[PDB]
């Protein structure tokens, strides 16, 4: 443990800490809290807060439902903005029933549920080292975003370069003082798009850095006077914004996907590991893509994955396996873009990797031939299948998956496909200006 | 096709 | 006791008040004080300050009349904006005839009536906990309310964040310097609408509670330059607001609503104040939902109660039992708005649910299963009945309650109906500007 | 209907 | 009439 309760309570004494924000995650992964003050405290550490649980649900919500708000000591982080009248801190908590038993619509709950079951296989450890990527846009007299990029940057350039703005140096300063630990950071492809890699950590932990690597990140480039968003693909005909997943499974302390001895310095687990990620990749889709606008990144050209593959070098494979081995040996998941629901994601990728597992799943030959080039039909008869085009087609494809139905549990399930269908049906029946410029004067 | 964003500067 | 006499006298000497404000409570439920300068302390303590007593009447007053302003010396409040030359302080006071007997006229007076009926009956003490939720609406350059609200929020989001603005967190902070003991706070489902939660308290102390807080909210959202409203409903098509009231009875100290060996934990005397409620819910419908605007808020599809009926889940009920139990056990009326007077709607309340005590009333069947399903008449065989549409009909239904009737007097009855009826006929002879959108052209 | 308030962010 | 000044809220 990193934080006991009397460190807690010191903390907050010499801090002169007022406001404490007890943060959680509903099903489309905004981040909720309710927020006490600090003569609450006690109560709080007490797991004695109750609140509206339906809230999870999201817009879907149908009823009132009681639940508690169990915090978690070593999430406690003091923000560097003081507001006014004392400091603000936060708690990122788990949600449980009122009998105690920890409440099954809860995507953390499920996640640390996904993690148990992974205990039960003999594994110990499932790391996570995620790559988000944002644009940066800059912001009108009316303080709203605009569809002007930050800068005309490349891959890797030194675009910012020194004398003032580079807000990503800032933020990743920032963090670093926060108590992250950042990796590295590069000027991405796409003009005024970013990335900042987190070094690799427990499966919860990375989940929790995530939603709060998000919420900074938002905040410093509202400081600079600018818009940050994790939007799958803000602009057409520039590259998209990933989430790639770089997966490492622990057993006994030490990696269980490294094997020196066999092809690829891969181990069976590894192999097992990869055909059960490809088994499900267009069944899982639906939620590490949960919108509408993340299919629009799903296609070719712009280094997306867009067919079931993996492979150790090629262009916009599902799956990647990055050279380094030994105790960094990794799958990376290069689906998954940021608008996803951190626990979700882990949730299924992780439930996928165990179906592989358990069932000693046969993975199938690596792709080192440019797919691209042989045409659909020229590749179907191989085992590539291509991911769906839509977010209707992915909900379809994940309904039918058994696994993936138990991944997250049937409250999960059944608010997710709502939730879903909803915005999906919202979507097909607009009309667009597209539409209008096509049709208005054609016909 | 199959290069966009890296050829989109030209 | 709080404060004595000395204790008063001391602080405002340190604290150099000049201005003390004998603040009390109309019918309407618009906060009224008399000033005195800090020389009259002596008198005021004395109960010898008097003052026009026909105040209370609101605007149907037709003659002056002398009333004693007996302050209550556990309410002595600083107030934090110093007034130039000296700070001002403030008592609530209880209105008492010439001749020494209490006014019949005055709301607190008539709620400390129906507490003396309560502890007739056996009972300690009346706990009830409020949710006040209001709207922030942004001033224009005049300094007058707009139809802007501050944020695009969601419910428990964190949508204000840090960086300065979340008026919430300052109101709470400001709130807990002054003596509040507030729970919790977050955001409401409607954009621009807020909730801060206060722990339970007694009846007099929470309605005193109430309007400082109604005061305070108001004074702090002026400051932020933004407009707090306590309306129903402010706008059409959006969430309403309510101040849902916890309230649990005492007896000898315990919590008499609470029984582990009865099914729901529910005891005989919780079943019988839940009838008493039940019973007489269309009669003091409309003390709860005083003004015309309260009535659309009691519309179906905004969680807002419109049917009389008591659940333990279930999407708005007209009473809710809350989960926790034991000491916290409570019964939740969601009809009262923030609009209604505190006192009246806590006398209204009481007096059914001490008539639901006293003849040992049955409770009907709670309903789990989404009375918005079927029809009107699809639920008429049932016991659910239909709250009120309009103010008139309440005040019809509420008239011919005799019960109700001796819940406030006969003065407070008379008065109230009167105004109430003058407000609806000033209401309904008006033309509004969407009968001239509908009629004007169509006709 | 039934919901209006959840979904009026649609 | 009879009562104006009071009544003059409305
Ligand atoms: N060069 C890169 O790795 C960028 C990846 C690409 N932006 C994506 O959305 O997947
Ligand atoms: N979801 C809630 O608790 C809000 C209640 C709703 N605003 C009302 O008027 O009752
Ligand atoms: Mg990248
Ligand atoms: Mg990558
Ligand atoms: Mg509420
Ligand atoms: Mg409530």
């Amino acid at each position: 443990a990193k934080y006991t309760r009397e460190d807690i309570e010191k903390l907050v004494k010499e801090e002169n800490v007022k406001y404490i924000r007890l943060q959680f995650t509903d099903i489309l992964g905004t981040i909720k809290n309710v927020e006490i003050p600090v003569s609450q405290l006690g109560k709080a550490l007490d797991n004695k807060v109750m609140f509206d649980g339906s809230s999870i649900e999201g817009f879907v919500r149908i009823e009132e439902s009681d639940m508690y708000l169990y915090p978690d000591l070593n999430t406690f982080v003091i923000f560097p903005w003081t507001a006014e009248k004392g400091k603000v801190a936060r708690f990122i908590c788990d949600i449980y029933n009122p009998d105690g038993t920890p409440f099954e619509g809860d995507p953390r709950n499920n996640l640390k549920r996904i993690l148990k079951e992974m205990e039960d296989l003999g594994f110990s450890d499932f790391n996570l080292g995620p790559e988000p990527e944002f644009f940066l846009f800059k912001l009108d007299e009316k303080g709203e975003p605009t569809l002007e990029l930050n800068d005309k940057g490349g891959y890797f350039d030194l675009a910012p370069t020194d004398l003032g703005e580079n807000c990503r140096r800032d933020i990743v300063l920032e963090l670093e003082e926060m108590g992250f630990e950042i990796e590295a950071s590069h000027h991405e492809v796409a003009p005024g798009q970013h990335e900042i890699d987190f070094k690799y950590a427990g499966a919860v932990r990375s989940c929790d850095d995530i939603q709060t690597f998000k919420l900074v990140v938002k905040t410093i480039a509202r400081k600079h006077g600018l818009h940050a968003t994790f939007m799958p693909k803000p602009l057409f005909g520039v590259n998209g914004s990933g989430m790639h997943c770089n997966l490492s499974l622990f057993k006994n302390g030490v990696n269980a996907f490294f094997d020196e001895n066999a092809d690829l310095q891969l181990s069976e687990t590894a192999k097992h590991f990869i055909a059960g990620i490809v088994k499900h990749a267009t069944s899982f889709t639906a939620v590490t893509n949960p919108t509408v606008n993340s299919y629009k990144r799903l296609v070719p050209g712009y280094e997306a994955p867009c067919y079931v593959a993996w492979s150790a070098q090629n262009r916009s494979p599902l799956i990647r396996i990055p050279a380094s081995r030994g105790i960094s040996t990794r799958v990376e998941v290069r689906s998954v873009d940021p608008a996803a629901n951190p626990y979700l994601a882990l949730s299924v990728l992780l439930a996928a990797g165990l179906d592989g597992i358990k069932n000693k799943l046969e993975a199938p030959a690596p792709i080192d031939r440019n797919i691209y080039v042989m045409s659909k039909e020229e590749r179907m008869e191989n085992g590539i299948v291509d991911l769906p085009a839509t977010l209707a087609e992915a909900l379809e494809e994940f309904k039918s998956n058994e696994v993936m139905v138990k991944a997250l549990g049937e409250h999960l399930f059944e608010h997710f496909i709502e939730a879903k269908e909803i915005e999906w049906d919202m979507f097909r029946t607009q009309v667009h200006p597209w539409e209008r410029e096509q049709y208005m004067s054609q016909y | 096709t199959f290069r966009q964003g890296d050829m989109s500067r030209f």
